[PDB]
């Protein structure tokens, strides 16, 4: 007749996929947070030999 | 309540209206902080170049002007006896400028915060890092036209 | 898995093995042998990718002094052009290459308080590599108190301190021997425990196994050593011990509590690895020879910095030939053409 | 434990079963059912995606592929400039799979078609939406485990040749064993899709 | 149509049917991919028992074949005509949890222990010797996972 | 005559007071936030100490109202008082 | 917290009132203010000696301000006045006039209406239930922001 | 109860108070923390900075008011009787002005510690520093001003 | 029963007043802890001004008063038939203080950690690390006024 | 509702319509992030970089404009009464064309910084450096096929 | 003092916990059965709050005692405070359980 | 169809019996590995040492052929229409047997790794060292004695 | 069946028998392992007490074999048509045995691996290491002992 509808959804068909698309944007949130600068590229300190 | 016009559609309705902003503010403060550090560490060493160079922060500054008026065109239109057409698409039309924002705000604070830290050596990077800036921030454009139609097209449809 | 690495540090091994592919065998090291002459020498060098550089510069003035300033110029270049394509973690790394170099800097700078040896002519010879601009020795007052703070304040080496406070008002040999002793410890012992929480997995073993080996050929040239020309309790041989050798944590100890010849030969011989008290013929010269076996083994991987940090030292080691076929050929004392190691 | 995301794996392992163990001591345990639920699910609907999700998968890992050699071979390129024609074929050998994804795409088309109101629930073509889904993400899974190989050993390879030009030749077979990877890939993908007839 | 056999049998069969091959696809390429490694590195300092040192990815070659063999042993197996009996599913779905997982550790496995021997081989010849028999020895996991998995697709067939 | 500074100045003081009049109205309601956590406390200890103090007893109750008064002096002067005043 | 510019007022005056009653309006119980004096009139009576003697370590600043805590507490016995508390309690000083009924239960709620409250603080009739509390927490919260 | 009016729609209502409050404090407070341990450092090189580095704490204030203003308009539209259309407009509102505070407050903390970092080395950059403070401000009422426009609107229309 | 007033509605209650307690406590247990132990850390070589450092933790004291107070005056108004409105705005309150007052205890302990050692220098800074620092109560106190105002409209019938 | 058409068909359009530009937004950010600070980096200092090798940002939109195209194409053909049949595979050509976007942005932008980085010091090879990023930014063209494919199938069928 | 001022957070629970046992039954209103919910952890984990604190900061006062002789008196106070803290869980969680007597149904 | 043969019975049966090879393999994968690693090590220096130490590899292999036995004696008796009774002790013994070789690899790897490199010094170890082997080891048949005796109450009183 | 034998009840007596034994397996694996390592580390220096330092290894098996012995007194007690009481108190006795040795098997691997480094230096230590030791299979009696007393309280009135 129907499914469990109070403790869960008796729609959640809708809301699998949902899961998966957090799951990719959370990762990407991830993989994005991470990404490097390089101060070290423009500083350095003189030197009469180095420099 | 109508299988068409149920009662909890107003719930998708106001998450869609308010997570314009939300993404969009983030995005928007988090490149203006990582921006605004470079400007502090610049303007002692040359504290004759510091009206010249807060480009950055600007362009970053347009991305919530867009999170905000797409919100509030949304939010104009707010009613209880809306279809569940009228709920389905405000949340996804939120959400896509809010992270399209949260996205244009991270590029455009580190590489104006960089920019800004390697123009002190050679005065003509200016030039050469505003256009990628302002592209940086054109990405952020191209969201909003996106949200404008799928607003339009949220009641251009309308059934019942 | 290192699928990881080439995220941020691809150029970097990229440059790295073009650079070690850029070594010199002993094939070349024979035929520069032959040469006679400062300007024999320097244009049979020319001929190779070490070379270009030094000779057609000077004015046919070549010295030894002069050439190891030239031919380690060019390693110094080097490693600061990746500086200026490093990366951030990068970067935080190389702060500690240079902590080993800028400690002895500091020690001579020290030093120079009753002498007043300007920081230009220190630079003109010590190394550079330890330089940080923010170093205004002899502008202030160069005394080893009054400079205490502003050497703590100046780079951060404060948490290298192992009760650096008291002991350290002397000017005197005691002292700027010990001082040395204490930062290597110190800096040693932090880099060890760095690299074993924070550094990709490749490089876990490499580093920590040649940090070790390193450690322990420190640690015995302060034993061997302690019974040369001068004399020190027992306690001040343990604490200037480093506190785990990683090759070694109880013959340390047997090491320190013993005072003679023949009651540190056992600590070394039980390992059964070096040869105790023995092999020596230039004693740091069979430590070159034993160590760059390991380094060419860390030239093996292409995911951890172990290839950068074996290859510092592989280009100072052919400085360090260089130096050692100049030096029989300038002063023309033919006995040191054999002297020379070359694995590459 | 150590870290806030293991924490929450362990809070939702145990209070998975913890409501298992609720339900099953009310009288019930038979209540929550895997049959009722797939068949509760629209056919259609994993068919719909998986066309698209072994595409997107193979198309991330040739991605990846040339993420990690590009970084390489013009770095090494520097050296010398004899490697880069002698090199791009690696580069080629990944995006081989791009075409290989794009196969199954192309092909999948023809099977989706609309049903009648009915009967769509049978065992005609639910056997369809499952067989297409899960060959589109076997595909999928091949090919991005291939990507990665082949873009590992590709970049390896370019450093490699810098020390002798008579090792690239040498080490060319290395990807190619790879490769294989998605060719096996793509023709067990072929295998089990071709099997459904189409929706019904 | 039947009590035992309900019409989402079919999963369970396509269960085994991808994860038999995904996992020893997965499990080559990280092989082949340490195994690439473990030869370049020695390339430069004996730049001729490259050849002789190929075993490692041949060795590895054998999971995709291994998986593919059970993966396509049951494919074909099934119809969308006929729904067979749920219990048939769940042997399917055992077959490749069963190789998935075997193929995964004997290429693990190889990976690094084929490293490190290629890696050392380079002083002296002797080694080889010792490196074959760990290899094989290492393999017969493979053989084994491969074996189970026919024996009980055998099993109600 | 003009100098960029002062125009600054006055612009930054006309925000600051303008938020400033705003920010004294609102910080105004701790006091009667003390002044009702006092008085709640009060009524509290003083429930939790007279009423148990109210225990009937002649003959071993009279030594616990001793004690009880005591401790509750000790807790009025001390930390109904110290603290709060502080 | 630092000194005003030359010919710049000084808030001395403010000091002497309304710091001290600010403290005052803090907390008002009649025991505690009038306990509190005791110490300062002690310390004031005694300053013939201690003014001299050696101050404790944390007997200087209490020697310091001696004669401020005399205007804190005469203040909050005033400002506790008005709140009719002395550790929560009342004698009933003046007479409001509330209304009853001849008989009541408790747990009804029961309205009795105003014919003159107190002339001086507050009648006593908020003694009751939550009700008291409830209006004179909205009462005290304006009067608060007024004098602010 | 009518479909219009559940039960339990006054439970978004009371959420979103807390909440809106909730998230412009702990974004005030890591801010004015971050500011604290800078100003403090520089003060005492410096011995002039104390008034002239005023600005970053009293923003964390206004912050706490832009938490306030917004918190108790929503407290008089809750109720029992309203329908959950209410309690989904209180809750918007709420989030919007608590997140946009977070965003403030995360910003404002790293400006202002980078502005006082020079404020020792350069006495000239006394106004400098609230050039970005103001800027990085251009937010920091969208979130208030939206939230002020949903409740005062959609406090009507029952059905 | 009634949809009301459901079986489990003092459930809520009678959890709010325990986390709006216990949030603050954790609160001000850090701050004062974390604060305490760079005090006394401090004060060994400068010992004499050991009273006049004493000011935070007195300080952060208050926000364990401000839960009491808040939790007691919830307590007062628990019971079984209550409405489900009395059952969440009470929690709303109590979780509202608890999470202001940790805010304020985490800032508190920040710069306190590093107004000691900015005092440990010369004695004038006093002023400049109180006013640093007196920016938290506000915080701590913003979520205990729209406590007692939330709790206020509790009283009003069920019905 | 019915078969013909369930009535939370829409839902999964909204979102599917999103989801490309959603992705493309990120693909296109990441690549030019990195390529800008891989621009900075070099241009100080052989400061005549600007016209001659700057070509990849400027590709980094040109991958996103997918995310524009494929997201309003398929905006063109939604509507409310759709069969759950043509109701999810809008989802399906969203969220292709917009990972596919993702992944060759990624890579496009990490071989750029290589690229970037490698001709100041070696202005010989960057020939090589563009006609092998191009063949990373050819992949996306698989999602725009796949998307019109998909979208020439919902043509073919709209109730 | 250290060991000894944080003993007493376990004589709060002893009571704490002896008073919850006094009035425990199996046909009390579920209604006193979340307020003993409620009271037990509200105690528990501000006693363990309050223990946290006074860890970290024990040993660090008595390292200072070493070379500050009186530093001993100033240390006190600092310390009294995480029992002052710990004591508000203690009375409210007292007259918690002394409501959740009177007002019962069954 | 009892409630003593469900449908979902023969799941257990099917299962059971696969995932015992599992544990096992993986733990003697890994113990594999760490052998081959630490003799590698130690052949080199010393050489001439290939029958002398590799011991423990067979050791590792054991437990992999006690996986495969009671894996393939499991498959002899299984059951499409059984019960459920003996479906959950076939899963039950599975599991014992692959967590007992799973526990017992990390010893025999963990082990043997210090033991390969201390025979080439001193010769007085190999037979101390085999000790240790044999002592962990008896516990994969500690396990597999209950695993058996499990299995043999499964084959009585099927419905 | 009836609710006095729920058809699932064996479950409880599958799972507690498969956790008698492997959590005690885990334990001593963890044991042998730490012991061992060290054991074989030191005793190349100089072997004088491979047959007296063995001791860890012997507590390591006896503590396995415990698990085992409740184990097998477990499994002589099973069926089909026991009372769900059954496999509550079989659960009971495997948790309660399984997880005290593993208890044992961390305190002597943890403990005997620093005995052996200290041995060495004062051959008379074993008479102190013996007694510390102790504790650790006197912790695996008190494991042991209350476990079969389920089994002892398990018949008396079942379904």
């Amino acid at each position: 007749d129907i499914l469990s509808s109070i403790w869960t959804e008796g729609l959640l068909m809708c809301l699998i996929v949902s899961a998966l698309l957090l799951f990719i944007l959370i990762v990407a949130l991830s993989w994005i947070s991470n990404l490097d600068i390089t101060y070290g590229a423009l500083e350095k300190s003189t030197n009469p030999i180095k420099k | 309540m109508t299988e068409l016009c149920p009662v909890y559609a107003p719930f998708f309705g106001a998450i869609g209206c308010a997570s314009a902003i939300i993404f969009t503010s983030l995005g928007a403060a988090y490149g203006t902080a990582k921006s605004g550090v470079g400007i502090c560490a610049t303007c002692v060493l040359r504290p004759d170049l510091l009206f010249k160079n807060i480009v950055p922060v600007i362009m970053a500054g347009i991305i919530a002007i867009y999170g905000l008026v797409v919100s509030v065109l949304v939010c104009y239109s707010l009613g209880q006896k809306q279809a569940l057409y009228t709920g389905f698409i405000q949340l996804g039309a939120g959400l896509s400028v809010g992270l399209s924002g949260l996205a244009a705000g991270f590029a455009i604070g580190i590489v104006g915060d960089a920019g800004v830290r390697g123009s002190s050596q050679q005065p003509r990077l200016f030039v050469g890092m505003i256009l990628i800036l302002i592209f940086a921030e054109v990405l952020g454009l191209y969201g909003l036209i996106v949200a404008l139609l799928l607003n339009s097209r949220a009641t251009q449809d309308v059934v019942c | 898995e290192g699928v990881y690495f080439n995220i941020d540090n691809g150029f970097i091994e990229g440059v790295v093995r073009g650079y070690r592919n850029g070594l010199l065998s002993n094939n070349q090291y024979i035929n520069l042998t032959q040469c006679d002459t400062l300007e024999d020498l320097k244009l049979q060098l020319s001929s190779t990718d070490y070379g270009n550089f030094l000779s057609s510069v000077s004015s046919e003035s070549l010295t030894t002094s002069l050439i190891q300033e030239y031919a380690s110029s060019k390693l110094y270049h080097e490693f600061n052009y990746i500086r200026d394509q490093s990366s951030g973690s990068t970067r935080k790394f190389m702060d500690y290459i240079t902590y080993g170099y800028m400690i002895d800097n500091v020690a001579l700078m020290i030093t120079g308080t009753i002498h007043d040896r300007d920081k230009g002519e220190i630079l003109q010879r010590c190394h550079p590599l330890g330089w940080f601009d923010t170093l205004p020795t002899l502008s202030v007052a160069t005394d080893l108190e009054s400079l205490y703070e502003t050497v703590l304040v100046d780079t951060p080496l404060a948490p290298y301190f192992k009760n650096c406070f008291d002991t350290a008002e002397e000017l005197d040999d005691m002292n700027i021997e010990i001082i040395r002793n204490k930062l290597y410890k110190a800096y040693l012992e932090d880099f060890y425990n760095f690299v074993t929480e924070e550094i990709p997995e490749p490089a876990k073993e490499c580093m920590q196994t040649l940090l070790g080996f390193e450690a322990d050929r420190r640690s015995i040239n302060i034993a061997l050593n302690s019974l040369q020309s001068s004399d020190i309790d027992p306690d001040l041989k343990s604490d200037l011990l480093p506190n785990i050798g990683k090759l070694y944590p109880l013959a340390t100890f047997h090491l320190a509590q013993a005072q003679d010849f023949e009651g540190v030969r056992a600590a070394l011989a039980n390992v059964y690895e070096y040869r105790g008290f023995l092999e020596t013929g230039n004693l740091e010269d069979h430590f070159y020879q034993l160590e760059m076996e390991l380094c060419r083994d860390a030239f093996t991987q292409q995911f951890a910095i172990s290839t950068v940090w074996a290859w510092m030292k592989s280009k100072e080691q052919e400085v360090r030939n260089i130096t050692w076929i100049a030096e029989c050929i300038a002063q023309n004392q033919r006995e040191r053409i054999n002297n020379y190691i070359s694995v590459y | 434990k150590f870290s806030f995301s293991h924490f929450l794996y362990y809070l939702v392992l145990i209070v998975v079963i913890v409501y298992g163990l609720y339900k099953l001591f009310t009288g019930h345990g038979s209540d929550i059912n895997f049959g009722k639920f797939l068949l509760r699910t629209s056919p259609y609907m994993w068919a719909n995606l998986g066309i698209a999700l072994c595409v997107g998968l193979s198309v991330v890992g040739a991605a990846w592929g040339i993420f990690i050699t590009g970084s390489s071979m013009i770095g090494a390129g520097v050296r010398a400039p004899r490697i880069t024609t002698k090199n791009l074929i690696s580069i080629i050998f990944c995006e081989v799979v791009a075409i290989y994804g794009l196969i199954i795409a192309i092909v999948f088309s023809s099977k989706l078609t609309v049903a009648t109101a009915e009967n769509m629930y049978s065992k005609s073509n639910l056997y369809t939406g499952y067989s297409l889904f899960w060959a589109g993400i076997t595909v999928g899974a091949s090919n991005l485990i291939c990507g990665i190989a082949v873009g590992i050993t590709g970049a390896t390879a370019a450093i490699s040749d810098a020390a002798d030009s008579a090792l690239f030749v040498k080490i060319l077979v290395i990807e190619i064993f790879g490769s294989i990877l998605g060719l096996l890939g793509l023709i067990v993908g072929l295998l089990m899709a071709g099997k459904a007839s189409e929706f019904q | 149509s039947n009590i035992y056999a309900p019409l989402y049998a079919p999963f369970f069969g396509f269960a085994g049917c991808a994860a038999a091959m995904v996992l020893s696809c997965l499990g080559a390429a990280i092989g082949t991919a340490k195994s690439g490694i473990g030869i370049a590195g020695i390339g430069t300092f004996k730049p001729e028992l490259i050849m002789k040192s190929l075993i490692p990815v041949v060795m590895s070659g054998i999971l995709a074949i291994y998986g593919l063999v059970v993966a396509v042993l049951i494919a074909g197996n099934l119809s969308p005509t006929e729904d067979y009996t749920l219990f048939n599913g769940f042997m399917h779905l055992s077959c490749g949890l069963c190789v998935g997982f075997a193929c995964l550790s004997s290429g693990y496995a190889i990976g690094m222990v084929g490293d490190v021997g290629v890696r050392k081989y380079m002083h002296q010849p002797r080694l080889f010797v010792g490196i074959v028999l760990i290899l094989i020895f290492s393999e017969v996991l493979g053989l084994y996972g491969m074996i189970v998995a026919l024996i009980l697709n055998t099993r109600g067939s | 005559e003009d100098f960029g500074d002062i125009m600054i100045h006055q612009v930054i003081h006309t925000i600051e007071f303008c938020l400033n009049c705003v920010s004294h109205t609102a910080s105004y309601l701790r006091l009667w936030a003390l002044s009702l956590a006092h008085a709640q406390l009060s009524s509290v200890l003083w429930t939790m100490t007279i009423q148990i103090a109210f225990g009937f007893r002649g003959f071993v109750g009279v030594f616990m109202t001793v004690a009880l008064f005591a401790m509750w002096f000790a807790l009025t002067c001390a930390v109904l008082v110290l603290m709060e005043g502080t | 917290y630092g000194i005003a510019q030359y010919r710049e007022i000084n808030a001395g005056l403010p000091t002497i009132v309304t710091f001290p009653f600010m403290f005052a309006i803090m907390f008002g119980d009649m025991g505690h203010g009038f306990l509190m004096t005791l110490a300062a009139l002690s310390l004031v009576l005694n300053e013939k000696k201690i003014n001299k003697m050696k101050r404790g370590e944390i007997f200087d600043m209490a020697f310091t301000g001696r004669y401020i805590i005399l205007l804190m507490g005469v203040f909050s016995m005033y400002t506790g006045f008005l709140y009719n508390d002395i550790f929560s309690k009342t004698m009933t000083i003046f007479k409001s006039g509330w209304k009853w009924p001849d008989h009541w239960k408790k747990g009804e709620s029961i309205t009795a209406t105003s014919v003159g409250t107190y002339p001086i603080g507050l009648d006593w009739a908020w003694h009751g239930t939550e009700n008291a509390l409830l209006f004179s927490n909205s009462y005290k919260m304006k009067l608060s922001i007024l004098m602010g």
